[PDB]
């Protein structure tokens, strides 16, 4: 479990839209939108929650999403409590018999994944328009 | 289908060579009248209209006028313009000016068609909440609390069918009992309102009308949009229509067909009809209703007309002026158009090649049944 | 007045509790209050092995029949007794 | 007298309906009216999926310090009479 | 088996209870007999025609088997199925109830459809068409300058606008132009009788 999170951030083909490689297919990331189909193609560029010509400024629901979205906690929180769980369970060959560890480490497999699940809805929720 | 190629034109000779609607109405004629005769073809394979400060006809009827040919028997516009300066007979055909525009897609609901209310990013977060109820409403009820973690009737296997239960509304076998169970309980069933009920509300709503509207039926709206182009065929009287409009929409439909960069005129119909199969949606063909039926009854079967005819123009054999043979001509059109002899030629070249054959009117009602191909996919 | 013309705004994250009022969703958890302590009250009310704890409804799980026939879900308990049943 | 013999017969308000509605026309002028339907989207159902994480999050919080609780180790029948005393007086 | 026929349910009735109300209150037009091989299928209703026309002289000239059998229905009908005017052909079809039928010509079949009491219904194609035309004695010295009157009114729509004002502005039946408007209602017990049953 632990791989195929941190694989996920680092790597870059979340999203196939179209769409400018450079400021028309886009490679596109959780952090770093790429272009394929293209005359230059292989470039890819920083993404950018956009305050210029940003029409929501002063709203309160999407000044959450703009935050949660391009500074993605959510699926970082499902790296480290993912990683957390993994060692407490690491932790369960030496200095066993406390028989609370991996009640310490499942719960923080569960919440991996509820911390999982609600950055696949900001991701969902952030894109469209 | 009024001159048609015959496909055996090397073969056979004379009259013979074509065959169309106006040669089998040549042909009936001159059985009545009892003259015998030779077809030619126009070589400006144009409608015969004046010059500029000439007056002299470009087309059929300027080989009419001039004493080259003797009978015109073609889908001519009976006109002020001819009338004064050639005799017609009087019409065999009644029409007017349409519009041809290509329906773009059929698109029949597919077999999961039922899933289509809700979006499929939202099914698949419902089955990663369902997943993701059921492995918090286990972790819950199995904790260290005899044997008295087997209180709680929720193993994991429980905990799926638990929250399926909830899910689908059919109730449920059993139901928690601590507080942080029933937390998990009362909130997935708060979830499962909210979504069944969106989905039978959207579902009510594609339930009237999942189709198409036509963007320019009404024909206001053709003369209307400057995406939609619009044209006609060139010396052609759909375009000798428009230059004598005295109605508001119609004053504003010959501007733009003056002012359009290039000129959508057409140098032909069947021309005119390849350009709007290119265009999809980008240009729009004025042509004569008779013209528009052929037109759809051919393939690819995507050409329709909206809207009715737009006037009743009509369509005549024509003669010169004084030409002794019109009036036997004349007494010959009454005696066909009773005798059941036009509308059975009006019928014959109209249907048989109905290829494409639908007569789709539409059950038009939006008080109509769901169909067994429609719900055919929870059967599966 | 000219302004730029605004953008047409999204329904917020809470639009799910729009078609009813903000004044009935209070007196919906205003009713359903009162209907619990009621069904609390009715049952488990003096009875005459032991008659006092005949009845399944405490005053939590009369809570949670109450959120139960609220949601459209079946629960396990029903009331079985005459005034209880109203 | 020209402006009332245009007004009266409404040719100006002719001339002010052709001019004023024959050139570029906006979407939602005329036929923005017309409505049609279309699938939920997750940016319209979000909340409802917030609150149900919302409510796993608290569900397994309080299901924890019941267990810290428990592995650790209570009303008095006066002090809650002395509680509904004051419950029943505010 | 019990999991997916839940999620058989919860499609089958959210599909059935969608537009309920609709098809409890359909209001059908039943329309029993259309498009002129239908006439012969179902000829057992009374045809009419008119005395002195050519609606006469059309049947009376059958070629057509179709056309053949209803006027050779009509000629050996008790009793006469002729009208002395319009208003006599119209008026026994209003009586007979769905029983006397009367073929006339499109235009007063569209006027008197308009016309209120408006009991009355046009139904079927054309069985062919044919024409008015304003006439001069052969060899009238008016007939050059009215035949090319006839275009000239019509090229310019003058025409047809004469005709969009007429047979438009008479009396209109509230089912022809704004009659496509619809409403709700409560649900009658008429509506839900056989649930009860
Ligand atoms: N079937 S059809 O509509 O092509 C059609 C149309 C017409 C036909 C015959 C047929 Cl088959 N003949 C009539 C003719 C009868 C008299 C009235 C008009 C001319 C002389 N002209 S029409 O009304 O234009
Ligand atoms: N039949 C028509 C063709 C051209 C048009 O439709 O304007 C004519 O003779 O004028
Ligand atoms: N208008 C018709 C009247 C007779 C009929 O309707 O048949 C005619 O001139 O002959």
């Amino acid at each position: 479990a632990f791989s195929l999170m941190t694989i996920a951030v680092g790597t870059d083909y979340w999203l196939y839209s179209r769409g400018v490689c450079k400021t028309v297919m886009t490679h596109s990331g959780l952090w770093r939108t790429c272009c394929l189909e293209g005359n230059f193609k292989g470039l890819c560029k920083q993404i950018d929650h956009f305050p210029e010509d940003a029409d929501y400024e002063a709203d309160t629901a999407e000044y959450f999403l703009r935050a949660v979205r391009a500074s993605s906690i959510f699926p970082i929180l499902s790296v480290i409590l993912l990683f957390m769980g993994g060692l407490c369970i690491a932790a369960s060959e030496f200095y066993k018999t406390r028989h609370n560890i991996i009640l310490s480490a499942g719960i923080f497999f569960v919440s991996a994944g509820l911390s999982n699940i609600i950055g696949i809805i900001v991701y969902i929720s952030a894109n469209a328009g | 289908p009024y001159v048609m190629m015959k496909k055996n034109h090397e073969m056979l000779e004379g009259n013979e060579r074509y065959e169309g609607y106006c040669v089998d109405l040549a042909a009936e004629i001159a059985k009545h009248c009892g003259f015998k005769y030779k077809l030619t073809i126009v070589g400006d394979g144009k409608y015969g209209a004046r010059d500029a400060d000439t007056k002299i006809w470009n087309g059929m009827v300027g080989e009419l006028v001039y004493g080259k040919a003797d009978i015109a028997i073609a889908p001519l516009t009976i006109t002020l313009v001819r009338e004064e300066v050639i005799d017609f007979s009087k019409p065999f055909m009644s029409l007017g000016i349409s519009i041809m525009i290509k329906k773009p897609q059929k698109s029949k609901p597919g077999v999961f068609s039922f899933l289509d209310p809700l979006a499929y990013e939202i099914w698949m977060c419902i089955v990663f909440a369902y997943i993701g109820v059921s492995v918090v409403l286990f972790l819950v009820s199995r904790f260290s609390p005899q044997s008295s973690e087997s209180t709680n009737e929720f193993g994991i296997f429980n905990s799926l069918w638990f929250s399926l239960g909830a899910f689908m509304q059919q109730g449920c076998d059993i139901s928690p009992r601590s507080l942080s169970g029933r937390i998990v309980g009362g909130v997935w069933w708060f979830f499962t309102l909210i979504i069944i009920s969106s989905y039978t509300a959207n579902l009510a709503a594609f339930l009237t009308v999942e189709r198409m509207v036509s963007p320019i039926e009404s024909a206001e709206d053709l003369s209307k949009q400057t995406e939609i182009a619009y044209g006609t065929l060139d010396s052609g009287s759909t375009k000798e229509f428009f230059r004598r409009s005295k109605i508001a929409v119609f004053d504003k439909m010959w501007t733009y067909m003056r002012s359009a960069e290039p000129s959508v005129f057409v140098r032909t119909t069947a021309e005119g009809v390849a350009r709007v199969r290119k265009s999809k949606g980008k240009y729009a063909y004025l042509l004569e209703s008779t013209m528009n039926e052929y037109i759809e009854q051919r393939k690819p079967c995507d050409t329709m007309k909206v809207g009715g005819n737009l006037d009743s123009k009509g369509y005549g054999i024509a003669t010169p002026k004084g030409s002794s043979l019109g009036t036997p001509v004349n007494l010959a059109v009454l005696k066909l158009s009773e005798q059941g002899v036009l509308d059975k030629l009006k019928n014959k070249w109209w249907y048989d090649k109905g290829e494409c054959g639908a007569k789709d009117s539409g059950s038009k009602e939006k008080t109509s049944a769901l169909s067994l191909s429609n719900v055919a996919g929870v059967f599966y | 007045i000219m302004i730029k013309k605004p953008q047409k705004s999204k329904p917020g994250v809470f639009s799910f509790l729009d078609p009813l009022a903000y004044e009935i969703w209070m007196c919906i958890v205003f009713a359903y209050i009162g209907v619990s302590v009621v069904l609390f009250l009715v049952s488990r009310f003096s009875p005459y092995q032991s008659s006092e704890s005949t009845n399944e409804f405490g005053i939590f799980n009369s809570l949670w029949f109450s959120l139960g026939a609220f949601m459209q879900q079946g629960c396990d308990i029903s009331p079985r007794s005459l005034s209880g049943r109203i | 007298l020209a402006v009332l013999k245009l007004s009266e017969q409404g040719v100006l308000d002719k001339l002010k309906n052709k001019w004023w509605y024959d050139k570029g026309e906006c979407g939602a002028k005329d036929s923005g009216s017309k409505e049609k339907t279309s699938a939920l989207s997750l940016s319209n159902v979000a909340g409802v999926f917030y609150i149900l994480v919302g409510g796993l999050g608290l569900a397994m919080l309080v299901a924890l310090i019941e267990f810290c609780y428990k592995s650790r180790a209570l009303f008095d029948r006066g002090v809650q009479m002395l509680l509904t005393t004051v419950g029943a007086f505010a």
